[PDB]
């Protein structure tokens, strides 16, 4: 049963957890080739591993840059958590350490593209093609949740299409370990849940309203709520009236009414019967949850490859010198990192 | 149309992550 994989996940994950690694590699032991992202405070590169030849996606955190948005404890947190998680669904931190002026995260390679850049390219994606993104987020979301984690920034922007057209969820920058509520408005504007734009206290439901946006934007090609600013935003999602296209199914509409729904003693995840309310939702009829998990259903979607480290299905980026200081940079800030 | 819409904002590349 999922409860007793559950249960052998939570075990694994707090061995890890409470016994974080630190210092796996050093800066010197990559090459370094191409951007393929770039962040508040740093970028993304694909690298070399010059011993083995396998070729990684490398996180480079401006420490000082870190520190001036005020997210030192968010990115403890997102290294703390990405090593002693393991999920098929979630990208896979291999290595980490750090220098005097950057924080290194490296993580397996991903060279399918984003979800993002299919998505706006092609427009929307079918209820099938749609769905079959949604399980996997669904599988994803039930696993952190079951550890106490609340993801916190759920978009197409972070959702990495791999070589068998199957998701990694990437980038944990908000995502906290978290019994209670929590406070911290946090999170990209069309993604937000009316109780973190009110200030209220919030949980992982916000996770399942993310899920209902994501949902959306990926069967209609735009979001439920987007204006050109973001207090227009937010105002919209307060409100909460969603139009649906006239091409959503029955089913679409009505899963999507349940998870964006402003009324958390009834949006769906958060309730009863926790998270088989969505799964056993019509919508999801179709999908087998333990062929999903096992990578055994065929994509619909397999993005053109050409090579090992082949970078085409990422946009260009100026490079900029990777600079390393010959002070150390916020050492106290950044001990346990 | 909605379609049109977006395609116009401002709002259909990468979106930042926000804090307060
Ligand atoms: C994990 N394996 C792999 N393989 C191929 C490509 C990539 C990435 C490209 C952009 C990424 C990202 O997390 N970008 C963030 C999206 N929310 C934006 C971001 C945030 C912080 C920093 Cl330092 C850099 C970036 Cl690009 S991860 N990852």
């Amino acid at each position: 049963s999922v409860k007793e994989f559950l249960a052998k996940a939570k075990e694994d994950f707090l061995k890890k957890w409470e016994t974080p690694s630190q210092n796996t590699a050093q800066l010197d032991q990559f090459d370094r080739i191409k951007t393929l992202g770039t962040g508040s405070f740093g970028r993304v590169m694909l690298v070399k591993h010059k011993e083995s030849g396998n070729h990684y996606a490398m996180k480079i955190l401006d420490k000082q840059k870190v520190v001036k948005l005020k997210q030192i404890e968010h990115t403890l947190n997102e290294k703390r958590i990405l090593q002693a998680v393991n999920f098929p669904f979630l990208v896979k931190l291999e290595f980490s350490f750090k220098d005097n002026s950057n924080l290194y995260m490296v993580m397996e390679y991903v060279a399918g593209g984003e979800m993002f850049s299919h998505l706006r390219r092609i427009g929307r994606f079918s209820e099938p093609h749609a769905r079959f993104y949604a399980a996997q987020i669904v599988l994803t979301f039930e696993y952190l949740h079951s550890l106490d984690l609340i993801y916190r920034d759920l978009k197409p922007e972070n959702l990495l299409i791999d070589e068998q057209g199957y998701i990694q969820v990437t980038d944990f920058g908000f995502a906290k370990r978290v019994k209670g509520r929590t406070w911290t408005l946090c999170g990209t504007p069309e993604y937000l849940a009316p109780e973190i734009i009110l200030s209220k206290g919030y949980n992982k439901a916000v996770d399942w309203w993310a899920l209902g946006v994501l949902i959306y934007e990926m069967a209609a090609g735009y979001p439920p709520f987007f204006a050109d600013q973001p207090i227009q935003i937010y105002e919209k999602i307060v409100s909460g009236k969603v139009r649906f296209p006239s091409h959503f199914s029955s089913d679409l509409k009505d899963l999507l009414r349940n998870l964006l729904q402003v009324d958390l003693t009834k949006r769906f995840g958060n309730l009863k019967n926790g998270v088989n309310d969505i799964k056993n939702h019509k919508w999801f009829a179709t999908t087998d949850w333990i062929a999903i998990y096992q990578r055994k259903v065929e994509a619909p979607f397999i993005p053109k490859f050409k090579g090992p480290g082949d970078t085409s299905n990422f946009d260009d980026y100026e490079e900029e010198e990777i600079r390393v200081s010959i002070n150390e940079k916020c050492g106290k800030e950044f001990t346990e990192f | 149309t909605t379609y049109a819409d977006f395609i116009a904002s401002g709002r259909t590349g990468r979106r930042n992550a926000i804090h307060d």
